[PDB]
């Protein structure tokens, strides 16, 4: 069952922003930090916790092909009114047992880049951001 | 030369466009008339000569309606009422276009539209159709719609009068979509036709009409070619696919006939170096999604191996390189190929409770 | 190519201008001349293909002088320094100009008589022959695309 | 599409300062970052968040070839008095898709060097600032 | 039997032939990573991409490369080129032809000589993707 | 066809020609970046500027060095210079020449000498920019 | 696999062909001759096992030219050149082609004349005899498994 060749591997992803797919992507990630708090209950010397919710987070990181970020938001950003996406992550290794798809909803995000660069140095751009829903798509 | 500064402010209201043409899309439409003789190009419906009688009038404007965008041009040559087809076919071998009708035509002529298409696209190589009332060919430059008695307005329309719309119609279909089950809104009602038979006359290979869902609709998208060689696939009886190839053949004209012919030697070299460039091209074809990838250019080895065989050459022993090394003359055969995707036409949904 | 019945025949004409002693190629007639003669050959020629077309070649030339009068050795000494004037960087030949890489130059005793041996070498880059045949230009391209 | 030559390269950089172009200019960042506050609405456990502004921030690091950064401020510091300047960045690769330019206004810097070498090593001198508002010029 | 000799070479680089080369190499080389997995002694390795590298050698009888690519070098844009090797060995029972394509050069060498030595010019390359012709 | 030699070579360096020279060399070497793009196997790279090499190397006939850049170093300023290097061999076709600008010599040699050997000297430089003269 | 007497007969032929002077094999012969003879012969033949069944082979392939008469050196020179036109790439022995790695020649004077000595070196894999056993195909196969 187990073996090396099935370990997915990052090159095969791809994302899919607002409908439209991003093919200049480094990294993709997203993360759910639940929320616990310690109650002692009268008895017992080990410590329980309590879950009451969740907190969405995560980042993009993309090479600095073209000012796509710029146009989403910079101009909604002023004037006071913030926008929500909706992003999909496709991550298809060949070797690997089939594909696994994700739709992160609710995106919003946290600081927008206006200028960025160094002589001699290649362009990157990062920007993350908080989500709140999500679905699951052909999860193997 | 050289005269006074000039500063120039021009206002120019550039918003007058609904419906906008397609940069596809080329139809040419041969007359029969008194007046206008010669070629007239009709860019839109403003620019329409006035002499011309009602029934060139009727079917201009049919052909002027679409589908989604409408054509890019229109080619219209008129002929005197007593003339043979031999010279407005001629006239129209220089002139370059995708699709010809014909409205008025009898059986005979049809005889030679069909023969000459056919000669065109086989010995000239070169990758034009036509759309006809009732021929029966089965070339895949064929176009046959044979429903009779259709009522737009409040005129039967005979069908080679019709074939304009179709044409029309079929010029008008972008890249992407397909001509299957686009509604007529002007037509207004077919004769009766029971659906086995529909079903029949179109897998005979047909262009049909049939009142299914709301309106009326195109049945299928098949071409005139009926029956399948080896060689040929059963993707060449679809219309699109027809078209992105024949699209894609006048596309590489510009590098093979440019600079190809009469200015390169002949040497398997240079046959080699005409086959990466080639190759190349498909790359960015590809790239752009029109086709689907792993597409392949390589010598045509059955043809070689046939004109080879016209010849004085004794085939056996010999080697598969050393056919290849051959030496053909001064023609070059090669073979390529390449996938395109069809448009959703059928589904099959199985539901469990 | 380049012949070397050409290069010996340059450097005999050289040879003649520049010295008033019998130039001979063949051992008889330096055996039969009553004295001072030279001789010239074409001692050694090396050819290595370096690319698919041509060759390269290394030849070595020999220059002689044997003096049958006593007491010429001083003249021996002075058509040393003649002969050394002469072949510095490179010769023409056949309106190509050919290298010379190296001098080389020794006095020993043959049979019973001392002789004077000159020789140098030449390099140069040359092309071997071949048949290529003739083809018309493309006139008629067939391209049929299929599935 | 998408190909290595496209991403832009920090060498083809240029930056207006108050109207005069710097040469000597090493690396040039601006970046805009919002304020948001959590909500938690009754019913739903994942949080969410509303936007409520944006801070703007930057820097610029160049070589000590002269002292223009003394010139501009050093006198009006002392006195009371708080200039607010105008940046120009633009930045054009010829292998990209054409360039992007934006320009950074309101401009107040957060320091200033008097001084600052070491034996044996170049000088350098980085300034970080603050800004307000931007404009958007021939964006891709 | 007879293995393939070197000498009946031949390379075409953008499109015009190169009449004086001495050899030609180009190699892909893969990205691996180790994996170690509970349970086995040996270790398993995770195939995860490839490099493209190779060098040409040929005499300095022209000033190919600076016509080639300096003046775009310095105007800041990289070109690409594509190149065709082929090797046919008369007492070998076929050819080899392969077409190299998305080649860029590391390097460009304005001059070099020594005195009483032939000048030589190498210059390596990287490439992305390659396309096979008559395979034997 | 004959390949140029290095034995007619000559140098100018700073308007003076340089009587005694063993070899020149000179070469720009790229500076690339690995890119990795999703979805393909292959590595591309990305060229962001180039870095100017080469050396000298002379019979220690004189002391031209030391009255080129002795002073100057020590005082503090460091000087540029401008090198011409001619190659034309009368067999090949055509002559080259090339200018090197903007070049910064790496060290100083003041003495070097053994027994039985003659002195050599070689200095490493870095240039900037380039231009063409007489291209083949 | 491939005899050096194809080989020397193929030399042989190809001298006949481009030359109208005898060619011998023997020195009886050439020592008899009235003026003006070849000499051909196999000088060595080296072998060394490169793979399993497969050997290296090495030919040094020797022509000599001997002229008896006076004045015949301009000959030789003239010869020279006709050699080398013959023996640039490869030869064809029995539909099969053989390298030719380097030429080399040389003028020395061997007993009392100078003679010309031009010599080429083949290379080329060549396969061992073996004899191997046939077996007929697989009918039964019989697998028993237990502990």
């Amino acid at each position: 069952n187990m073996e090396a060749r099935n370990v997915m591997s990052g090159t095969w992803g791809e994302l899919w922003l607002d409908g439209n797919k991003v093919a200049e992507v480094k990294k993709f990630q997203a993360k759910m930090e639940f929320t616990k708090e310690d109650i002692i209950i009268a008895g017992q010397m080990g410590t329980d916790t309590k879950y009451m919710g969740y907190k969405g987070k995560g980042s993009i990181t993309l090479y600095h092909v073209s000012s796509r970020m710029h146009k989403l938001i910079g101009e909604k950003i002023k004037r006071g009114s913030e926008p929500r996406f909706v992003a999909i992550s496709k991550l298809n290794d060949p070797d690997s047992y089939g594909a696994e798809r994700i739709a992160v909803k609710n995106i919003a995000f946290d600081d927008l880049t206006l200028a960025d660069w160094e002589v001699g140095v290649k362009g990157e751009i990062e920007a993350p951001f908080t989500f709140t829903e999500y679905d699951f798509l052909d999860i193997i | 030369a050289i005269g006074l500064p000039s500063i120039n402010i021009s206002f120019k209201e550039l918003a007058t466009t609904v419906k906008e043409r397609s940069a596809r899309g080329i139809i040419a439409m041969v007359l029969k008339d008194a007046k206008a003789l010669g070629l007239n190009e009709i860019h839109e419906k403003e620019d329409i000569p006035v002499d011309l009688s009602a029934e060139n009038k009727e079917y201009i404007n049919l052909a002027l309606m679409g589908n989604v965008n409408t054509p890019n041009k229109l080619l219209v040559y008129v002929i005197e009422g007593e003339a043979d087809i031999q010279t407005a076919l001629d006239f129209l071998e220089t002139k370059e276009f995708n699709y010809l009708c014909m409205p008025k035509a009898v059986e005979a002529d049809k005889t030679a539209i069909k023969n000459w298409i056919i000669k065109l696209r086989d010995i000239d190589k070169v990758k034009v159709k036509a759309v006809l009332g009732k021929v029966v060919g089965n070339h895949e430059g064929i176009i046959n719609f044979t429903t009779e008695d259709v009522l737009v307005g409040e005129k039967k329309y005979s069908v080679d009068e019709f074939t304009s719309r179709v044409a029309g119609l079929i010029a008008g279909t972008p890249l992407s979509q397909s001509v299957t089950y686009t509604k007529l809104s002007d037509v207004v009602d077919i004769p009766k036709m029971t659906k086995v038979d529909a079903e029949s006359r179109v897998n005979k290979g047909e262009l049909i009409l049939i009142k299914e869902a709301g309106a009326i609709r195109i049945a299928r998208g098949v071409n005139s070619l009926t029956e399948l060689t080896a060689e040929k696939g059963e993707m060449f009886q679809k219309i699109k696919i027809v078209d992105t190839l024949d699209i894609i053949h006048s596309d590489i004209r510009k590098v093979i006939i440019d600079d190809y012919i009469g200015k390169v030697t002949n040497s398997y070299d240079n046959k080699c170096l005409l086959i990466v460039a080639i190759k190349s091209y498909l790359e960015e074809l590809e790239k752009s999604a029109l086709i689907e990838s792993d597409s392949t250019v390589e010598i045509d080895f059955e043809a070689q191996k046939s004109y080879l065989k016209s010849k004085g050459v004794d085939l056996s022993y010999m080697t598969l390189q050393e056919i290849k090394e051959a030496n053909t003359g001064s023609k070059v055969f090669l073979k390529a190929k390449i996938k395109v995707l069809d448009a959703m036409e059928d589904i099959d949904l199985s539901i469990e409770i | 190519m380049l012949k070397y019945k050409e290069i010996l025949e340059t450097i005999i004409e050289i040879l003649k201008k520049n010295f008033t002693e019998s130039i001979f190629i063949d051992d008889e007639s330096v055996q039969g001349s009553e004295g001072s003669c030279f001789f010239v050959s074409i001692l050694s020629v090396i050819c290595t293909p370096v690319m698919l077309n041509t060759n390269n070649k290394d030849i070595v030339i020999s220059i002689k002088y044997l003096p049958k009068p006593q007491s010429k050795s001083i003249r021996m000494y002075e058509i040393s320094d003649e002969l050394n004037k002469l072949f510095n960087r490179n010769i023409k030949v056949t309106d190509r100009k050919l290298n010379i890489t190296k001098l080389e130059q020794s006095i020993k005793k043959e049979e019973s008589i001392y002789v004077l041996n000159f020789t140098f070498t030449l390099n140069y880059l040359d092309s071997v022959y071949e048949e290529d045949v003739v083809y018309e230009n493309m006139k008629e391209i067939n391209l049929n695309l299929g599935e």
